[PDB]
């Protein structure tokens, strides 16, 4: 029974793992993406610009 | 969702979006005018958005209307980018555990 | 800081998973004398493991 439940610990460990860093990978190109968004805003913010600029 | 991956230890396996785009810090910046903060990722976005393409030349009240958009949503997008931040660092922490405790069971 | 918060909640969750370890039967050892019952709060700290090693 011990080390059947071991067992069960490890399935669930290998599911969990690619759940999360599958998530990872993701939030890591969403941080790219606001970074880049962020800088968008400051140029944004030069008063100097045209309206098709 | 939550999930036991262990005799006692148990985690969250998968953040619900609006965990991650719709939601601030405990310590988010505060609007200068208290009124409150933009909370959404893509309710800023889309204002900017509208914002910037409005015309404006020569026409007051909406050159400085459309300036004080664009504050609100760099505050936003501020606030944003710490929100997913903590969340990347509660997920490292997750997997730092797994690892550790793999080699244990084994 | 909240995010070392994070940080050193998830470290401390790990802490509280290894005190409540099991033995090798279903059973914990780390109950103390108390085998046969749950040892430890995970509010808190609660221990409830026996009077005796």
């Amino acid at each position: 029974q011990a080390q059947a439940q071991n067992s069960q610990y490890a399935l669930a460990r290998t599911f969990a793992t690619q759940k999360v860093s599958l998530e990872e990978s993701v939030l890591s190109q969403v941080t790219t993406a606001i970074q880049t968004a962020q800088e968008k805003i400051v140029y944004a913010g030069n008063g100097t610009l045209s309206d098709d600029d | 969702v939550t999930q036991q991956v262990d005799s006692a230890r148990t985690m969250v396996i998968g953040h619900t979006g609006a965990q991650i785009f719709n939601s601030i810090t405990s310590n988010a910046v505060p609007e200068p005018d208290g009124s409150d903060s933009e909370k959404n990722l893509f309710v800023m976005l889309d204002t900017a958005i509208a914002a910037l393409k409005t015309p404006v030349e020569g026409n007051n009240v909406e050159k400085e209307k459309a300036a004080a958009a664009i504050d609100k949503t760099n505050r936003g997008l501020k606030n944003s980018l710490n929100n997913v931040l903590t969340v990347r660092a509660e997920l490292g922490t997750q997997l730092s555990e797994l690892s550790t405790l793999d080699s244990l069971g084994s | 800081r909240a995010s070392l918060a994070t940080d050193l909640q998830g470290i401390r969750d790990q802490l509280m998973n290894l005190a409540n370890s099991t033995d090798g039967n279903g059973r914990y050892i780390f109950a103390g004398y108390k085998t046969e019952a749950a040892p430890f709060d995970q509010a808190t700290g609660g221990y409830h493991g026996g009077e005796k090693s």
